[PDB]
RNA sequence: CAUGGGAUAACAAAGGAGCAUUUUUAAAGGUUAUUGGAGAUUAUGGAGCUGUGCGACAAAUGCUUUCCCAUCUCGGUGUGGUUUAGUCGGCCUCUAGGAAUGAAGGAGGGUAGUUCGGGGGAGAACGUACUGGGGCGUCAGAGGUGAAAUUCUUAGACCGCACCAAGACGAACUACAGCGAAGGCAUUCUUCAAGGAUACCUUCCUCAAUCAAGAACCAAAGUGUGGAGAUCGAAGAUGAUUAGAAACCAUUGUAGUCCACACUGCAAACGAUGACACCCAUGAAUUGGGGAUAUCUUUUCAGCACGUUUUCUGUUUUUUACGCGAAAGCUUUGAGGUUACAGUCUCAGGGGGGAGUACG
RNA sequence: AAAUUGCCAACUCAGAACUGCUUACGGCGGGGAAUCCAACUGUAUAAUUAAAACAUAGGUUUGU
RNA sequence: GCACCGUCUAGGUUUGGGAGUGUCCCCCUGUGGGUACCCAACCGUG
């Protein structure tokens, strides 16, 4: 069964650091704790490793990821304007 | 296709042999109780010859200029096809033999013999080069 | 999408009456259709008809003489007992001399009249006056 | 896809096998006709199943999508790297 | 056209009333039967192999040459497709547009277009298990 | 509750390879009556159960087949049409297969013009303009208004030229035009899924219409977190105008405006017109796709493109027939085909307020 | 239908009958309705002040 | 003003001149070897 309503992982905290900031909290501790896409490999196997470091349970590859997910929408911008400035 | 030719040079890739160039002489892509995989009697070099340069005596040159052999069947899944190859006659090939020890014996001298003449004649020099890992 | 063909059929020969045209062609048909056109055929509010195969459900071409004022289907087909005659005539008739109740009985399509003197009811399908 | 629907066609009436090993296996042998590898192929393995594909004269095909999208257009529910099909079963 | 859109179409075919073959079709009926299969056994989905035939061998119909449909055919030689064909087509269609939005999660519009490709399939399967064309327990997974 | 009728319907089943010949004869094999009851035991046959033959029938689909190898002018008929006929075949293995309403001017798929479109997403580049900067000149005002002033200005404003930066935006072309479910959508190029219309002698065979509960999208404003901030601008300020002016006008100016993600889901979210389906008079047009057959261009996305005439399907419309309406008006785009009131589904209303308030 | 036969260990948790209490070792929250402060856990005047003070996640500025 | 210090280049484009023979066994294919230059002049700059 449910055991939570709507706090999810942030029920370790009890009462006692406000809603708002459990909420911001919660999405980035769920997306760090997460299993992500691992392109080489192609498995739902990237861990995080410490902040910025994502290793990958199936093909053991190391890479240089976000804070708390493993690519940021910043990164996908920049993967994607190099490869345009390489064609160019 | 069945480029597992007689003659063809190969690269063995497990064992203690991993890394050493052979030859086939027999393939058996047939399976049997015995030996249930695809498998080769492979020609080898054990030992290949070292590097001589100008300056160095007869004698040194004869020694470092030998080759060692090894005559084995090995799996297919244990050695890597090469496009490289070394001519293997019908009569070469029909003469060697692993079905008892002293005709092992013999046919490993025999290799011995053929791949050092091979080495001398200085045909097929990538078969004599080491692979560097 | 279409639910009554009998209906659109019927609503189809009114508008051709009121319109004064002199043929009209009805699609898609159907037995109770004929069945129907034969009813009134019978009684003279319309002419002769022609059914056109199309190897679907097919078309019907009806010569109109200037007889029939309206027809019209009853959605859906309530029961009528042999004592339900005169409270149907009443509410769709304009008169009790003329003007035909159209039935679904055991023993066929029939007018209200002709059920009457079968003492047979059925299913109401429409009207014709 | 033109791939897909011949990988569609080899799956419901030709002979096939998944996996790099077995791949090689067939390689080996004189039954491989066809060789897909998906576009995530560690780069060693796609040059080692090429080499046995240009030593074999066998084609090979470069997949467009990785090894899930493979194991998917094979109707299965699992990855695979290297498809090798024994028998086109009348695809092409 | 009409079916989760707007659209009014009436495009279509329109079958002749005369079914006999024409007189300048010499093709057996065992022949056609003959080519079908072969046809599907090259990997043609039914409607593409009508199509070969018209285009190419004069036969407008071959249930009006062989007295059977096409899938009937391939039935009764068990070639028939496992999962019916345009099933088959709406969820490759939907599978097409999720690979899509995997990448594109902006493209609203082919959002909308999945919801109907979707909510398309899951009454097309509910006919084809009351028809039992398809398992029972079958169900589309996004 | 019984019985008669079977037209209209309902329920159930099936999804069509997911399926199904009779009758003579003989022979071979493997806990019944009747023996006078009753209690055992036996064997003999019926009758069925298979297989071996045998005679007579059928058969809704041709085994006198099919496939696989191998050798090679005469009649009839009508007042001229009709089957001929004059101008390969013999062998060697198997073989259950063709009997199934039709394909709705209902739905869904397919293929094609690599069609059509400010449809969506992504990426890049382009264009002037506003604003701000310096560079090069100039010198006394510029701005703004009913008129002014707040404001800027020898510190060089304004103005002029060529430049930059940044953020928006995409003029004229732009239309009673196109696309989109609605909200909405205008530079070019390259891309990613789509969507519709048309074409079809492609496939399939009722799979549909509309909907409580339930779900998704949804302008602007607003909210949260990041970014951006050129322009304009709620709050605020100041100058005007006023009896007063917390406004309209001027100079500003914060939040906002723009982007990403997540909320919000209250618009005159309007055609103030629910969805699907049928009939429906007239004339000019218009957008897209196809049929058939005067003009212009015609060295390559080109056997082209446009354009004329006619037709057609689909779209947005316009002018002027019934009919309807309280009227304004609507009219194949209904608000028509309704007291001569019944095609289907669904939402909402029942004098004005209180009040879309109180409470939950 | 090994869905059966033989052996064997460790603790428990229930239910039942009978029979008792002098309510009888030690160990072991009193509770409720509110108001003012500080969000919270923390720290802190060794030797008279533990708090509402300090810190703290958050929030905003400044310089670079 | 003439000299001298004070000169060599990958690679690219390209001038003028050749010179070994597609060629040498295998043992058809296939295999194993070996050759396909030098110079100039412009870019270019290690
Ligand atoms: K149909
Ligand atoms: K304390
Ligand atoms: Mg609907
Ligand atoms: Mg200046
Ligand atoms: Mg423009
Ligand atoms: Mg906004
Ligand atoms: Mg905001
Ligand atoms: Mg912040
Ligand atoms: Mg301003
Ligand atoms: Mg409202
Ligand atoms: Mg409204
Ligand atoms: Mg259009
Ligand atoms: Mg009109
Ligand atoms: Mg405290
Ligand atoms: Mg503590
Ligand atoms: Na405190």
């Amino acid at each position: 069964a449910k055991r939570t309503v709507k706090m999810g992982v942030m029920g370790r905290y009890g009462t006692r650091y406000g809603a708002n900031p459990r909420k911001r909290a919660k999405k980035l501790e769920v997306s760090q704790h997460a299993k992500h896409f691992c392109s080489f490999c192609g498995k739902f196997a990237f861990r995080r490793k410490a902040v910025g470091i994502w290793r990958c349970d199936g093909c053991s590859k190391t890479v240089a990821g976000g804070a708390y997910t493993l690519s940021t929408p910043n990164n996908s911008t920049v993967r994607s304007t190099v490869r345009r400035l390489r064609e160019l | 296709t069945k480029f597992l030719k007689p003659g063809k040079v190969v690269i063995v890739t497990a064992g203690r042999y991993a890394g050493h160039k052979a030859v086939i002489v027999q393939n058996s892509d047939v399976v049997t109780k015995e030996r249930p995989y695809g498998r080769a009697l492979l020609a080898g070099i054990k030992k290949y010859p070292k590097k001589v340069v100008r300056g160095m005596s007869k004698q040194t040159i004869a020694r470092r200029s030998q080759v060692g052999v090894f005559l084995r069947v090995v799996n297919h899944k244990h050695f890597l096809p090469t496009r490289y190859n070394v001519d293997m006659s019908k009569e070469l090939r029909g003469k060697i033999n692993v079905s008892d020890a002293s005709k092992r014996s013999r046919s490993k001298r025999l290799v011995r013999h053929v791949f050092q003449a091979r080495y001398n004649a200085g045909s097929s020099m990538w078969f004599f080069q080491r692979l560097r890992f | 999408t279409m639910m009554s063909v009998l209906a659109n059929a019927l609503r189809t020969i009114a508008s051709a009456e009121r319109r004064g045209k002199r043929q009209v062609l009805i699609r898609p048909s159907s037995k109770v259709v004929v069945k129907f056109l034969q009813v009134m055929q019978k009684h003279g509010y319309i002419g002769e008809f022609e059914i056109i195969d199309d190897h679907r459900a097919g078309k019907i071409v009806v010569n109109l003489n200037g007889r029939l004022n309206k027809c019209g289907a009853i959605c859906p087909r309530f029961d009528c007992a042999t004592t339900d005659y005169e409270k149907w005539m009443k509410n769709i008739l304009p008169s009790r001399q003329f003007g035909f109740v159209v039935l679904t009985t055991s023993l066929g399509i029939m007018d209200h009249e002709e059920a009457r003197s079968r003492n047979t009811g059925g299913k109401v399908l429409g009207f014709f006056y | 896809d033109t791939i897909n629907a011949k990988l569609q066609l080899v799956m419901k009436s030709g002979k096939y096998v998944l996996g790099t090993q077995q791949a090689l296996t067939t390689l080996r042998q004189g039954r491989s006709k066809l060789v897909v590898i998906a576009n995530n192929c560690p780069p060693i393995r796609r040059a080692e199943v090429e080499y046995y594909c240009t030593l074999s004269k066998t084609p090979i095909h470069h997949y467009s999508g990785n090894n899930l999208d493979l194991g998917t257009a094979c109707g299965k529910h699992f990855r695979t790297c290297v498809l090798s099909v024994t028998n086109v079963g009348d695809s092409d | 056209v009409r079916m989760h859109g707007n659209g009014r179409g009436k495009a279509s075919s329109a079958l002749p009333y005369r079914r006999t073959p024409p007189a300048w079709l010499k093709i057996a009926s065992r022949n056609v039967v003959k080519m079908v299969c072969k046809s599907s056994r090259k990997g043609m989905m039914p409607s593409q192999i009508g199509m070969e035939l018209r285009d190419s061998m004069g036969i407008a119909q071959v249930k009006n040459v062989t007295g059977r449909k096409i899938l009937r055919i391939l039935k009764h030689n068990g070639l028939a497709p496992e999962i019916p064909e345009d099933l088959y087509f709406l969820v490759k269609r939907a599978t097409q547009m999720r690979k899509h939005l995997e990448r594109h999660t902006t493209d609203r519009d082919t959002k909308y277009r999945l919801i109907l490709v979707e909510s398309r399939i899951h009454r097309l399967a509910r006919y084809y298990k009351r028809v039992k064309q398809l398992p029972p327990t079958w169900k589309y997974e996004s």
